[PDB]
């Protein structure tokens, strides 16, 4: 009777989250300041501050495309070492022949 | 002839003998019992 | 094929020593990260005021 | 502006701006970005 | 110790490692020596935290991104949870915490001067160390979480609850195995390890994740209960601890693989020759079994 | 005995680290302005310096890149040849067939 | 690289002359980056003990996945032979 392997398996991922909160919200202070002079104070602070944001995203972002590019350059330099096996022995086999 | 069909049980030789007939284990067994049957509480067969 | 090996590793190596590194992005956003916490305090500390 | 800070308040112990934002390793980029964080402070201290 | 170095050879094999691989992790050597990365490790912890107080927050957490920030690839969580386990290892001649060794930062270094206090070689172990723990998380691959839980109750997977977390071939290979477990889950594996937190995972709810009849997975866990395990297994660990989801496991791959219900493992590890030395099993008892 | 070539070696790259560490703070000077003005000077500076910072950036990473680009160009150029040598051999095949 | 240019030395040279720009030379600094490379990952912890005279055997068995006594013994054997830049204790890990 003539054994049949059967039928190869899929692989399976996991999607996993992180879960973080905050309180968060300090303790006011009482400026002696007038209202419009703080608004444009504090609206100064905020732009800086979505300023880092789209830096700080950019900067993930690329932090993780040259993540990707690393895997890749590995996982290749990976597969050109049975790929050089197997050209030796179809040689082997050139030899046989 | 009552059989034992519950999913942790040890039965009789019929239990064994519907087991090569269905090629079954213990447990599909009784997933199979409960579709055969919703109303039967505990795990016997009538046999018939 | 052999030349090729010596090609990938080549490409490999620079991206171990070309300017633009794994590390550098991971110092970059782990400092930029920090940074980013304390004047996100600071400037909601100045919204309340 | 640290200076002027320690002039306005009595205060001369104040250090608000220490080294150091740029770095030898890398571009010594992220110098400016720091250093705004560094201003932002003494700006919160002032203010208080 | 054969059995030891089988299992463990054959899982090196299997996943590709050479011993070497799997040396620079597990063991405690820790060549002690100022390599530019640990330089600019403690680099930016120093610039980093100049200004720290005890009070406001903990040192661990608001050191985490800067050691993740030297460190290849390694996330805020990750750094971490790499802290923790280093607090609870000690790795140095001179036995490290987070805490001496920013006491040793702030004291005693100073940046882009080659001379330092010979203690640096302690503390350049810490580092190294940290860099190991790391390729730990990656290596097994764990769910960052996960990998957390781990660092910070190896109770639950096992561990003697007074001891640090392991760092040995026997766990590392836990941790793999856990990991491809979670994953052969899929996605149901937040459910399934969110509940594995609390008490809340249980069988039937195992069982909707791993596509199996809930009563098989139920019927597993009795069985191992009945019977006695080097850790032993008990209604109230059964789905709290790995170790008793292993075994419940292997009951299952076991039956699985004879195509029978755990009632016949039972009965089979039933005829073991020296435990029926006190009640001798019938011979109608072995046509049982047979059938 | 029949040889038999074993194995292909894989082959190793170094991962090695550039240290450079400063002091560095110069003195400090007393200056004539008053707090805020000063303040928003050296805001001014800052937000030039960052400037420059995200543009010297972006010049290192498209010169790596332009870098990568002409190695890429480079190789294959030169497994053209090879290329080349092995169809002269199968046109040679053809005639000895 | 700076290190060879800084220190001629380290790499044979007469100590009072500039680091040599010979073909030999060229074949001495590319065994040396063949050399490092197949150190792989612990290279800048062995070039950093090469900086220092840090470096030693027992240590750079870790590095090359060899025996220490291996090297040690090999060290002995370096030393006690004649050869043209004798070796001693003292230079036989700090020079290359």
């Amino acid at each position: 009777i003539y054994a049949t392997p059967a039928d190869p398996k899929a692989l399976l991922s996991a999607a996993v989250a992180t879960s973080q909160g905050g309180g968060k919200l300090p303790e006011s202070f009482m400026s002696l300041w007038r209202f419009p002079h703080m608004l444009e104070n504090a609206r100064g602070m905020v732009s800086q501050l979505t300023q880092f944001g789209s830096t700080l995203q950019n900067i993930i972002e690329r932090q993780d495309a040259e993540a990707l590019n690393a895997l890749l350059q590995n996982q290749a330099a990976e597969l050109i070492l049975t790929n050089l096996s197997i050209q030796d022995k179809t040689i082997e086999e050139l030899d046989a022949e | 002839e009552e059989i034992d069909l519950n999913s942790g049980s040890t039965g009789d030789w019929r239990k064994t003998i519907l087991k090569r007939a269905f090629n079954i284990d213990d447990v599909s067994l009784f997933r199979l019992l409960k579709i055969t049957d919703h109303d039967n509480k505990d795990g016997k067969i009538k046999n018939n | 094929l052999k030349t090729q090996q010596e090609q990938t590793q080549s490409q490999l190596a620079f991206l171990q020593r070309k300017f633009s590194n794994q590390a550098l992005y991971n110092w970059l956003r782990g400092r930029l990260a920090a940074i980013y916490f304390q004047f996100y305090d600071l400037a909601v500390a100045r919204c309340l005021m | 502006a640290e200076q002027a800070y320690r002039w306005e308040l009595n205060d001369d112990s104040a250090r608000f701006i220490k080294p150091g934002a740029w770095q030898g390793t890398y571009a010594g980029l992220l110098a400016g970005e720091t250093l705004m964080l560094s201003l932002a402070q003494m700006e919160d201290a002032h203010l208080k | 110790l054969i059995r030891k170095l089988n299992t463990i050879t054959s899982w090196l094999h299997t996943q590709k490692w050479s011993v070497f691989q799997l040396f620079i992790m597990t063991s405690t050597s820790y060549n002690k020596t100022l390599t530019p990365e640990i330089k600019n490790l403690l680099d930016t912890v120093y610039h980093g935290l100049q200004g720290f107080d005890k009070d406001k927050a903990d040192l661990l957490h608001v050191m985490a991104p800067y050691i993740a920030a030297t460190l290849q690839l390694s996330s805020e969580n990750v750094a971490h949870s790499v802290l923790l386990w280093a607090d609870k290892l000690q790795p140095g001649d001179g036995a490290m915490t987070a805490e001496k060794f920013w006491d040793w930062l702030n004291t005693k270094y100073t940046p882009g001067s080659s001379e330092a206090v010979e203690t640096q070689e302690h503390i350049v172990q810490y580092c190294q160390a940290l860099a190991q723990l790391e390729m730990v998380y990656h290596s097994t691959g764990i769910n960052e979480n996960a990998f957390r839980l781990f660092v910070t109750k190896p109770e639950m997977f096992g561990a003697a609850t007074g001891a640090a977390p392991a760092h040995d071939a026997l766990s590392l290979i836990m941790l793999t195995r856990f990991a491809d477990w979670v994953n052969a889950l899929g996605e149901k594996a937040s459910s399934v390890l969110a509940a594995f937190e609390a008490n809340s995972l249980t069988a039937e709810q195992l069982a909707d994740a791993m596509n199996l009849d809930a009563n098989l997975l139920l019927q597993a866990s009795i069985q191992a209960q009945n019977h006695q395990h080097l850790p032993p297994v008990t209604p109230e660990n059964a789905f709290s601890c790995w170790t008793s989801i292993n075994t419940i496991l292997q009951w299952v791959n076991v039956a699985q693989q004879l195509n029978v219900a755990p009632q016949g493992v039972s009965a089979l590890v039933g005829l073991d020759y020296i435990q029926s030395m006190k009640e001798t099993p019938t011979y109608a008892q072995w046509e049982n079994a047979a059938g």
